[PDB]
């Protein structure tokens, strides 16, 4: 399961987080996930289980026990846990909750009870942490952006356009770039300062993309740093070069006929190691493969009753 | 054929909107301004404008859309900008003159004729003719009158007419007289020719026909010399009457021009002058008054004004004021009134004592403003204070009489009690200071108590605000001596009328701690008893069965009072509403809510303490013996069982064992399923098994409740209906109907364990707001108001409520439709399930999808579609809707400054007759529905999608919009009237316990939710900084009940896609 060298998860409204092979569209096994819906699932960076961020609660099911169930739960925080975050450095973990805090949690311990709180007005949407590790972006509901420094608690936040809800960010693999995307349909790129060791760290903005109409629901960039994904509720993945921010493949699900009235949104997306794929989650109940370059479906891993709002994908050796 | 013409359009409207359904095209919304138009709804229309800009920027030019929008203002401005960027162009100089003969603006649009004249085209060279025609006229010319008129066709309606003026002025009566009558049948015929679809033409040929006959009159005004008077009475008289916007009033007064020059109107053009301000045409206002001055726009504008025409200056004062220069403006009025003084004193020789007493009363309206700018521009402090009350007690002097000024004075007064009382809750956030406030308080209150008292005198009828204001410094003012003395003064002075009005704030207070304000009370009441008895017993029997021993105490020495001159009144009422509490929760009822109550406390808390009682007044009600043949066969079915449960449970009291208890709850749990299988049975109550003494009622002296006031005869329960039907619900209200001594029934619904009170003060609040829109021309004009229903509380527990006739819930219309079309119910409910089962504890992004997809896979017509074949015609079924939009936006914005929370389809009815919606349950008010807990109301109003949906298409915009901001602007002018009565429900004692339940001292939070209005009605309910005008605060809301984030949020029950 997680001792395939691919890992593929895909997680709804249906009770089940479900495990696929990547090159079929077998499902290898399912785990039963009762009470709510995922809305964040994250391949810890030790291959070792998944966490599966929910209502009230995250719980970890195992990547190498290949049976059982929740090895970890963390419970005890009210409202919704919206993203989930990890340090390479195996024993941290981060969350933006409903409940307007950002949370880092001691893996390599016990307590229900978390390392530090970041309190913010207004919901997190999104959590993600700048590859340097010292970093923490967290995006509210407000629309507010804000930077928290791991190490001197100094808390720096900045707001694009919004009054508008910033939906989530990323920060690509060589900190190079940070995006946000928000609920107008905006995508913002900064050009990073780095600082880091003594750290400055600022940010340049660069362009706002009008990515979409509807709203714009998870953006992530490319191993490669080459390309910028962008899910939205318009039933669409587009993906934009970074050197031209221009649009290079749409990924969309939009029926066939103007009275259809939709079926699915694009919940998730995850690129392949060498960002020559794209993993894609929607709430018509299926993951879908697309190749990047062509745009051509190459799987739908069909299973799920019910929506699907997560996904989970893993390259590592 | 009349009424049978506007049918056959109703009916293609309907087609025709139903079409735009389909898909908005420009070639349906052209036939749809024109439909609506035909039809007389110039607003209706004027949203599908609306509409027609915000999607098709296609009939182009932004100066062609502020001129269909009759914004001449506008598009004015935006034909320069369209004609000094672009070229000659003979289109875009047509309009750019439209727009000056709109505006009243001869000077230029003469200018612009003139100037312009080689008019190569030839249709150009025509249009050009009518209007340089009128520009002549008005800027006397009357040789470029006749030239400009030789080129109007003598075919035209305008043509004939213009010659019938050209001779009016070198005095050719019979040319005149047959010019009319030519220009009436050219107008005539003309009104066929466009039969329907016609401009504000059909709404300005009764501005040429009115100017047609006026200008018979101005012909009537030329020879043989007698109707001087009566002439200029019926154009006076026919002027206040009028309502005609400022453009058509220009041309009414330009026939008068004819004639009567503006120094021998004065009065005439100063009321027109004063309409152009309020309007909102201030540029044409100045320079009507700068005409009757005979003096400069002020060119010298550092020189004092001319005091030549008193009243003139006041205008043009006034006129600067609501103009820009407003220092200045502050400035010449200080000067003008110390001139006036003067001109007073001194030029008065006796024999002008006329001119006298005019000369005091332009002064005290003076004065008026003097104070009203000076607290504009500087507002309430240590300064000020003294000034302004110097001004309006100046005011107060010159007039005497007059509201305002007496009304000004004593809120400035107590305004001035209220700078300190809160400046000194600022010094104590941080001995001698209690003594000078002490002073300080004392110096203020009693003026404004004085102030108070002579201006609700001045106001019989509406006096609700300043009568409430009178009680604020009574009630608060734990009375010192002064204090009391000038309200005893009152009291004595003021019609009994007066407190009618204001009954249960008064009986809010009987048991007032403090003892010179509760003998005043008492007292008052006493004398409102020897009047009005009836407006007193029904609350007064309320409040003598009250477990507050101090108010039902305090409560029967009136009633006592009370039967020293109506006894059997007294009596009959106490019986009525005796008996009608007993019929309200039946002994069986009081039981099975009794024994889930005694079950939880004991099976699911360990509490016995509590559960006993629960359970202890149950026995002891019970042990008073049976009073009715329901109460017996109760007694005798379940009465021994529980008799001996309570023996074992008494048993346990002093053993303290728990097998003494389980023996009693082994009984207890027996009767509960007997009852429990009786109680779907409770469909019905028959009188005599329920109550005897009202089925045997006959004749009483006593009103129907809630139907009593002077003016109107008193109508007296003759008879009670033997039946009342049970709604099963989960309190089981009954349907109560009693018989009217005028023959007529009235139908109640009798409430059994719901606090009735709230629902009083809300209609009471209701009751103003509807004085307020009967007041407002506009909201007069277009019938706005809020169906009411009659609320008579009968304890703390319940209650009567006024059955309002021909009404079904929202839920009920749907339920019946959705089951005529085998539509499933709850259809949208099943479909959110099937996608999210956990859709309550969803992402607001993951929620919003689902509510989303519910919408998109049901049908948002329903109540639309329901109303139509409801209908029996069609000009029924527009009108209904047109009543139905109107009533709703209404109570959409009353709700929302009320904090009106929990609007859900059970909430809220339709009058299947007129249409007009109306609300019920007043449970949640203020945010509090909003602060809750689980699932917060993010709504303002309910404006769900099917309300949406049977308005007209082009719905927010039009008709609902409109009335939006009509009625928002009535509330934010009266906003003091409206907080007088809100204050009185908040800050109330008894009432105080609906706020304390953000639970699931009380002063702090009492003053925030009455802050949270008042930001309402002055424009800062969203940022906290702008003070948002109304349009644009009505728009955000609109906006805010609309958003699908905000809907998706909404507990499920409030069915927010219905
Ligand atoms: N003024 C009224 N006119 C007509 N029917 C009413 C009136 N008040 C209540 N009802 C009826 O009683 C039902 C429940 O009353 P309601 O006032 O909503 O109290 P609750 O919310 O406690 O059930 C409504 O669905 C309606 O049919
Ligand atoms: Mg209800
Ligand atoms: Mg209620």
């Amino acid at each position: 399961v997680g001792s395939d060298p691919v890992i593929l998860a895909t997680a709804g409204y249906d009770h089940t987080v479900r495990f696929w092979q990547a090159h079929s569209g077998i499902c290898t096994r399912t785990v039963q996930h009762q009470d709510s819906q995922v809305n964040a699932l994250e391949v810890t960076p030790d291959r070792s289980m998944i966490a599966a961020a929910g209502y009230q609660h995250i719980r970890m099911y195992d990547l190498n026990s290949n049976n059982p169930n929740p090895i970890i739960s963390y419970d005890g925080v009210n409202k919704n846990i919206a993203s989930v975050g990890f340090h390479e450095d195996g024993r941290w973990m981060y969350t933006g909750g409903e409940d307007c805090t950002a949370r880092i949690w001691d893996l390599r311990s016990r307590n229900l009870q978390c390392q530090r709180i970041f309190q913010v007005n207004a919901p997190i949407n999104c959590v993600c942490l700048h590859p340097n590790q010292a970093e923490l972006i967290v995006g509210d509901q407000s629309g507010a952006i804000h930077i928290w420094d791991l190490k001197t608690d100094h808390n720096e936040q900045l707001i694009p356009e919004p009054e508008v809800s910033i939906t989530s960010a990323h920060i690509d693999p060589d900190a190079s770039y940070m995006a946000a995307v928000n609920s107008t349909g905006n995508c913002y790129v900064w050009n990073l300062t780095g600082g880091i060791g003594d750290e400055v760290t600022q940010l340049i903005p660069k362009t706002k993309i009008p990515a979409h109409t509807r709203y714009a629901l998870q953006c992530r960039f490319s191993p490669d740093s080459t390309l910028l994904a962008t899910c939205s509720a318009d039933q669409t993945c587009k993906i934009w070069r970074t050197s031209n921010f221009s649009l290079m493949t749409e990924l969309s699900i939009k029926s066939g006929n103007p009275g259809e009235s939709s079926r699915g949104w694009m919940w998730g997306c995850a690129f392949s190691g060498d960002s020559q794929y794209i993993v894609t989650a929607s709430s018509d109940n299926l993951a879908r493969l697309w190749c990047v370059e062509t745009g051509e479906i190459k799987r739908e891993y069909g299973g799920h009753q019910k929506a699907v709002v997560c996904l989970a994908f893993n390259d590592s050796v | 054929e009349r009424a049978a013409k506007c049918r056959a359009y109703a009916k293609a409207l309907h087609y025709k909107e139903l079409e735009f359904q389909k898909g908005p095209t420009p070639a349906i919304l052209e036939s749809l301004i024109s439909i609506n138009n035909k039809l007389q709804q110039p607003e209706a229309a004027a949203g599908v404008l609306e509409y027609a800009m915000k999607h098709f920027g296609e009939l182009e030019i932004q100066a062609t859309w502020y001129e269909k929008l009759h914004e001449w203002e506008d598009a004015l401005v935006a034909y320069d900008k369209k004609m000094d960027t672009n070229k000659d162009d003979p289109e875009l100089m047509l309009g750019r003159m439209r727009c000056l003969e709109a505006l009243g603006e001869w000077g230029q649009l003469h200018q612009q004729c003139c100037e312009k004249w080689t008019l190569v085209n030839d249709e150009t060279q025509a249009k050009m003719a009518r209007m340089a025609a009128a520009a002549a006229w008005g800027l006397g010319q009357w040789d470029s009158m006749e030239e400009y008129t030789c080129m109007i066709p003598r075919d035209t309606h305008d043509g004939a007419f213009y010659r019938a003026v050209l001779a009016l002025h070198q005095d050719l009566f019979s040319l005149a007289q047959q010019c009319i009558d030519k220009a009436r049948d050219l107008l005539d015929a003309e009104l066929t020719a466009m039969a329907g679809e016609s401009y504000s033409r059909a709404y300005g040929a009764m501005v040429s026909c009115h100017m047609l006959s006026e200008l018979e009159e101005v012909i009537q005004y030329k020879l043989v010399p007698e109707r001087r008077e009566i002439i200029r009475q019926i154009w006076w008289e026919r002027l206040q009457g009028c309502q005609r916007i400022v453009e058509d009033w220009q041309k009414i007064l330009m026939v008068r021009s004819l004639v009567v020059s503006p120094h021998e109107d004065m009065r005439t053009w100063l009321k027109y002058a004063s309409l152009c301000g309020k309007s909102g045409r201030l540029a044409l206002a100045h320079k009507t008054l700068v005409l009757l001055l005979g003096v400069d726009p002020s060119r010298q504008l550092d020189h004092p004004l001319p005091t030549v025409h008193p009243q003139v200056t006041y205008a043009y004062m006034k006129n600067m004021w609501k103009s820009a220069r407003k220092i200045d403006a502050f400035q010449h009025m200080q000067h003008f009134v110390q001139t006036m003084q003067q001109q007073a004193q001194h030029a008065i020789a006796t024999e002008d004592q006329q001119h006298k007493q005019e000369l005091h009363k332009l002064m005290a309206r003076c004065f008026l403003k003097l104070g009203e700018w000076q607290l504009n521009l500087q507002g309430i402090n240590e300064s000020t204070i003294p000034k302004v009350l110097q001004y309006y007690s100046a005011a107060t002097e010159h007039d005497r009489s007059w509201y305002k000024a007496w009304h000004a004075w004593a809120v400035m007064n107590f305004e001035a009690v209220l700078h300190y009382k809160h400046q000194n809750q600022a010094r104590d956030e941080k001995k001698k200071v209690t003594e000078d406030l002490s002073k300080t308080l004392l110096m203020y209150t009693v003026p404004a108590v004085q102030g108070f008292f002579r201006s609700i005198s001045l106001s019989r009828g509406n006096n609700l605000q300043d009568t409430l204001r009178v009680l604020t410094l009574w009630f608060d003012y734990g009375h010192w001596p002064d204090v009391n003395e000038a309200l005893v003064e009152g009291v004595k002075a003021i019609q009994i009328d007066t407190w009618l009005q204001v009954i249960p704030q008064l009986i809010a207070r009987i048991d007032t701690p403090r003892p010179l304000v509760g003998r005043l009370i008492h007292q008052l009441l006493t004398d409102i008893g020897r009047y009005h008895p009836q407006a007193l017993i029904y609350p007064l029997t309320v409040a003598s069965k009250s477990t507050t021993t101090a108010r039902h105490n305090a409560a029967n020495k009136i009633l006592k009072n009370m039967c020293e001159h109506s006894n059997t009144l007294v009596q009959q009422a106490m019986m009525v509403s005796e008996e009608l509490i007993r019929v309200a929760i039946l002994w069986h009822e009081m039981w099975h809510e009794g024994l889930e109550e005694a079950s939880r406390l004991y099976f699911g808390e360990r509490n016995v303490k509590g559960m006993f009682e629960v359970l202890e007044p149950l026995h002891a009600m019970m042990e008073r013996g049976p009073q009715t043949l329901k109460e017996t066969s109760f007694n005798q079915a379940y009465g021994r069982d529980l008799m001996e449960a309570q023996e074992w449970c008494r048993k346990y009291m002093k053993s303290g064992n728990v097998k003494d208890l389980t023996q009693a709850w082994d009984l207890y749990y027996h009767v509960f399923r007997r009852i429990s299988k009786q109680l779907p049975q409770l469909t019905s109550l028959e009188l005599q098994y329920v109550s005897p003494k009202l089925l045997m009622c006959r004749d009483l002296e006593l009103a129907v409740p809630g139907t009593y006031d002077p003016n109107q005869p008193i109508i007296r329960i003759q008879s009670i209906a033997p039946s009342l039907q049970v709604i099963t619900s989960k309190q089981r209200p009954r349907k109560l109907t009693l018989m009217g001594s005028n023959g007529h029934e009235f139908v109640f619904l009798l409430k059994g364990h719901e606090d009735l009170r709230q629902d009083e003060r809300v209609m009471q609040l209701f009751g103003l707001v509807n004085t307020l829109l009967a007041n407002d021309p506009t909201s007069l004009r277009k019938n706005l108001s809020i169906q009411r229903y009659a609320v008579i509380p009968l304890s703390t527990n319940s209650g009567l409520i006024g059955w309002v006739p021909h009404c079904d819930t929202l839920h009920a219309l749907i339920r019946d439709y959705r089951e005529k079309k085998k539509i499933l119910l709850n259809i949208e409910h099943r479909i959110m399930l099937r996608m999210a089962p956990d859709y309550d504890h969803l992402t607001l992004m993951q929620k919003v999808e689902v509510f989303e997809h519910a919408v998109n896979n049901t049908a948002g017509d329903d109540l639309a579609k329901l109303l139509w074949l409801k209908s029996p015609s069609s000009e029924v079924w527009f009108d209904r809707r047109t009543n139905y939009t109107r009533s709703l936006a209404v109570m959409s914005m009353v709700g929302y400054i009320l904090g009106l929370g929990d609007r859900h389809p059970s909430n809220l009815m339709l009058d299947r007759l007129s249409g007009k919606i109306l609300h019920i349950d007043f449970g949640d008010c203020f945010e509090v529905a909003m602060t809750r807990e689980k699932f917060p109301e993010k709504i303002p109003f309910r404006l769900t999608r099917m309300l949406t949906n049977a308005m007209e298409v082009t719905g927010l915009d039009g008709n609902y919009r409109i009335t939006c901001h009509t009625v928002m602007e009535v509330l934010r002018e009266h906003k003091d009237s409206v907080m007088a009565v809100l204050e009185a429900f908040v800050y109330d004692p008894l009432l105080n316990w609906r706020l304390m339940d953000t639970n699931t001292a009380l002063n702090k939070k009492a003053i925030q939710i009455i802050n949270r209005v008042r930001d309402k009605l002055t424009g800062r309910d969203f940022s906290h900084d702008d003070t948002l005008d109304v349009p644009t605060q009505v728009e955000l809301l609109i906006k805010q009940a609309t958003s699908h984030e905000n809907l998706c949020q909404c507990y499920i029950g409030w069915c927010p896609f219905w």
